[PDB]
């Protein structure tokens, strides 16, 4: 857990009068199967699982979005943020747009049940199946279409 | 009476707008009595941003440098006025008129005030 | 010590502090700093005597340590240490060099790379020219936090003579600052500015002024994010903020504290060397009192004559603006300028280089701050590993913003790597620089005037003197946010 | 006094704190501190898990204070006639506050806070509450 800090100092910032929103809508459509991981440790039969809303359609996470818009965002500037958790905010340029950026959490018409996928693997001296190396993995179908609205 | 030691002026200066992290030509030598260009000129010293310093003729036939001020909106008959953006720029380039009138910087204009 | 069997816990103390282990990872560090703590709280006069010993024995084994990660990680736990050291210690000669010896000690070693570097280029011995790009590529890697798989390799230093404080010419004033965070966090003063006057007798030759650091602090950190976030709009902060540093420091303007009209050499500690210092301001500014000089650390003292070399370059990647006065002068022009260009310069050993290019300091790392030349930025990391470089006793003018900036960020160690600095740290003779952004036309008629007149020191105090009057008929922030910004650093012959 | 109902509907899934014993509801419990930003869950009784959510007014209060910061620096000050000084957010007896503000606040003048022994107080400070009493009260959710 983040640790906030009690010594941090007060400071005063004028930011100006001039202030815009922009409002942008579309869909992210799924031209691959997806996996948004999350395991319910009450269902033990499946060992990777999906993320599902309680009427099981298919979600696509707020935090997610967030955590991509991020590192792509890192991607653009070409350059790692190193801040830690807690302290005054950070002022590299990816966080100064990340504080301005608002993303909808949204969920799928479709709701059909995922796939079941066999994965195993090979031990190379053998030839053969390594020992315990047997799972099975939900996946989301390709298609699905996301309802998307980022603002800033 | 023209301008003495003419030779010494610029043929053009040109201030331009300053940049960091709109331009403005003159003819480098002025002559006025006591009209576009000197609206012009009008328009940069009521925007406050050239330095500028004066010469008067003292009775033993010299020129030297007056104590006064230009400020926006005795016996002496002609005035020689410099002007630039640059302060040390200014005091170098009045040194040179100095030199001059009793025997230039790039940005430095002159006016001869009659 | 429970037992009052004082004599045996001085034995003890220091027989354990004179088998104290190499390495700082060692818990024996904490356990030392515990009971120096211990002692102090119970107000035992034994205290004193611990702390310097602990002190000079820790100062001895900071010079082992092999390069700037293991620094990093490790030594940079004990500077409590120095802190209870300088309480300790009554002599503001000795209070001195205990406060210098926690300075720069990242960029000695870069240095010394710099220095290592020559004669494996003049010996081509290519393997030890690879293991110095990789401790420094080793480096860039840890201050972005990341994990390194190899160990860093270890390097003996160099001759680190101790400078005499006599070394410094007869003229000058020299202040040296401490920020004693234990003190400052206990409620005291905590702030500290050494003051050494070489033509007094030996009995009168240092004072010792203390400050309070919090507001100034504060009032720092507020002008730096109004700065991020706006940025010229912060002219009103920065004067706030030069105001705010005679109310800290109101010794600066008497002259019993600084005789009259000599120059002041500052060796700045912490966020001071962020500061525009030389433009504290009572209106009366310091510029217009005193001429001003800038270094690290004193042990980086080291004056060396100016570069004999009759050439001198202007490299220029700035299309937006003409800059009249020094595109006239006697020195050849060239334009638009890549790093290419840059890096054949920097191998001529120039008598003055002047750089005119947009600049940007990076916001987490430093090695990542950089010039904005033709088609590829430049950074600290491109400069700390050209091949080959020569730059003892040339003097450097950087155009650039913020070519004296580091990042909003307080380093585990004492440093200021910006751009000045790497010039530095490759014996450039002095630098001029901004500590923030610049305008095109005072870099114009400012540099100008110190290419003509090759006295950097009296000619910027001109300079800067000359543009005050125009400051004081209005006191217009945005005048003294262009005049502000310059400032020299290095010390030469 | 004059009451204002007011509800809250939420767009998306919202975020809830773990249930904590009041042995560790203290600054000094990174999980506890982790949580203040969510919703809470209450037990009935504490020995079952028995229960239903529920929000604090304070964390409406927080938010409502940075929403008119953000209005008062688009005004440039302005409340119809009247203009807003700084607010104060300063506190003496620090360690009575469980959080402290670490962001900056937002700035549209150089004037100083209204004195703490005035009678006439601006918009702003009345409703950071600094005109048992109370002037604006924010109950729970
Ligand atoms: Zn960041
Ligand atoms: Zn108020």
């Amino acid at each position: 857990h983040g640790k906030p800090d009690r010594l941090e100092k007060s400071r005063s910032v004028s930011i100006g009068s001039v202030l815009k929103e922009t409002v942008v809508c579309g869909e992210l459509v799924a031209k691959t199967p997806f996996f948004f991981g999350a395991i319910d440790e009450d269902a033990k039969q499946t060992a990777l699982q999906v993320l599902l809303t309680p009427d099981n359609k298919y979600r696509l996470p707020r935090s997610a979005v967030r955590g991509i818009l991020r590192r792509d965002l890192q991607t653009y500037f070409d350059s790692p943020c190193n801040a830690e958790l807690g302290g005054r905010p950070c002022m590299c340029k990816t966080c100064r747009i990340m504080r301005g950026i608002t993303v909808m959490d949204a969920r799928s018409e479709y709701n059909a049940p995922p796939e079941i996928r066999h994965r195993t693997r090979i031990n190379p001296f053998t030839g053969t199946v390594a020992e315990g190396a047997l799972f099975n993995m939900e996946v989301a179908p390709e298609g699905i279409v996301f309802p998307f609205q980022l603002r800033y | 009476i023209p301008f003495p030691v003419p030779d010494i002026a610029n043929d053009e200066v040109e201030y331009q707008k300053a940049v960091g992290g709109s331009k403005v030509k003159f003819p480098g030598l002025l002559e006025i009595q006591g009209a576009a260009n000197h609206r012009k000129l009008f328009s940069i010293l009521k925007a406050g941003k050239l330095n500028s310093a004066f010469f008067i003729q003292s009775d033993d036939g010299e020129w030297v440098e007056s104590e006064s001020k230009p400020t926006m909106e005795s016996h002496h008959s002609s005035f020689v006025w410099i002007l630039d953006t640059g302060s040390m720029q200014l005091r170098q380039s009045v040194k040179c008129v100095k030199d001059a009138l009793n025997k230039l910087k790039p940005k430095t204009m002159i006016v001869w005030v009659t | 010590f429970h037992l009052n069997q004082l004599n045996d816990v001085r034995i003890y103390g220091e027989s354990a502090i004179d088998n104290a282990p190499g390495a700082f990872a060692d818990p024996f560090w904490d356990e030392l700093v515990e009971f120096i703590r211990m002692l102090r709280n119970k107000k035992s006069e034994l205290w004193k005597e611990i702390a310097i010993k602990a002190w000079d024995k820790c100062r001895e084994k900071e010079m082992k340590v092999g390069n700037n990660i293991y620094l990093s990680w490790y030594w940079a736990r004990q500077r409590e240490l120095y802190d209870l050291a300088f309480m300790a210690q009554d002599g503001i000669e000795k209070k001195t060099r205990i406060a210098d010896s926690l300075k720069s000690r990242t960029t000695l070693r870069i240095q010394e790379l710099n220095e290592l570097r020559k004669d494996a280029h003049r010996k081509q011995n290519r393997r030890l020219e690879d293991k110095l790009d990789r401790i420094i590529e080793q480096e860039n890697e840890a201050r972005d936090g990341a994990y390194l798989r190899r160990n860093p390799p270890c390097f003996t230093g160099g001759k680190r003579e101790e400078i005499p404080f006599a070394r410094l010419p007869q003229n000058w004033i020299a202040v040296h600052f401490y920020l004693n965070e234990l003190e400052s966090h206990e409620g005291g003063k905590g702030g500290h500015a050494l003051i050494y006057d070489p033509q007094k007798a030996e009995k009168d030759q240092w004072q010792d002024k203390s400050f309070d650091y919090k507001e100034l602090h504060r009032k720092f950190l507020e002008w730096q994010e109004n700065y991020i976030l706006n940025e010229e709009g912060s002219a009103d902060f920065l004067v706030t903020l030069c105001r705010e540093i005679e109310k800290a420091m109101p010794f600066l303007f008497k002259s019993e504290v600084i005789p009259e009209d000599r120059p002041v050499l500052w060796i700045p500690h912490g966020f001071l060397h962020r500061l525009p210092l030389h433009a504290a301001m009572k209106i009366e500014i310091f510029w217009e009192r005193h001429a001003s000089r800038y270094l690290p650390a004193w042990h980086l003292f080291d004056p060396a004559p100016y570069s004999r070399e009759e050439s001198s370059t202007l490299l220029k990647n700035f299309e937006e603006y003409d800059f009249q006065n020094l595109e006239n002068g006697e020195i050849e022009v060239y334009a638009p300028s890549s790093p290419k260009k840059v890096k054949e310069a920097i191998r001529e050993n120039p008598a003055i280089l002047l750089l005119l290019c947009h600049g940007e300091a990076d916001m987490t790392n430093p090695f990542r701050s950089c010039l904005k030349l033709k088609n590829k930025d430049m950074t600290i990391f491109d400069l700390l590993t050209v091949e080959d470089v020569r730059l003892s006793g040339s003097r450097i003018l950087l155009g650039a913003c913020e070519s004296d900036m580091v990042p909003p960020l307080e380093f585990s160690v004492d440093e200021h790597l910006s751009v000045s600095g790497a010039f530095l740290s490759h014996k450039a003779g002095e630098i001029v620089a901004g500590l923030w952004t610049v305008d095109s036309e005072k870099v114009d008629e400012c540099y100008s005037y110190l290419v003509e007149e090759k006295d950097f020191l009296r000619n910027l105090q001109e300079w800067q003197m000359a543009e005050t009057e125009n400051f004081r008929s209005e006191n217009d922030s945005s005048l003294f946010y262009k005049i502000a910004p310059f400032r020299i650093i290095g010390f030469p012959a | 006094t004059t009451t204002m109902k007011i509800s809250i509907e939420f767009l998306e899934p919202f975020r809830m704190t773990k249930w904590q014993e009041s042995t560790r509801r203290n600054k000094n419990n990174k999980e506890f501190v982790r949580g203040q930003a969510f919703a809470r869950w209450h037990r009935n009784k504490k020995d079952n898990t028995k229960g239903r959510p529920y929000i604090t007014g304070t964390l409406l209060r927080s938010a409502v204070i940075r929403s008119a910061e953000n209005l008062l620096t688009l005004s440039d000050g302005k409340i119809s006639e009247k203009t807003c000084c700084p607010g104060k957010f300063d506190t003496e007896d620090k360690d009575r506050l469980l959080q402290l503000r670490q962001r900056s606040t937002l700035r549209w003048t150089d004037k100083n806070p209204c004195p703490d022994n005035a009678e006439t107080y601006c918009p702003f400070c009345e409703l950071l509450g600094r005109s048992w009493r109370f002037r604006i009260h924010f109950g729970n959710l």
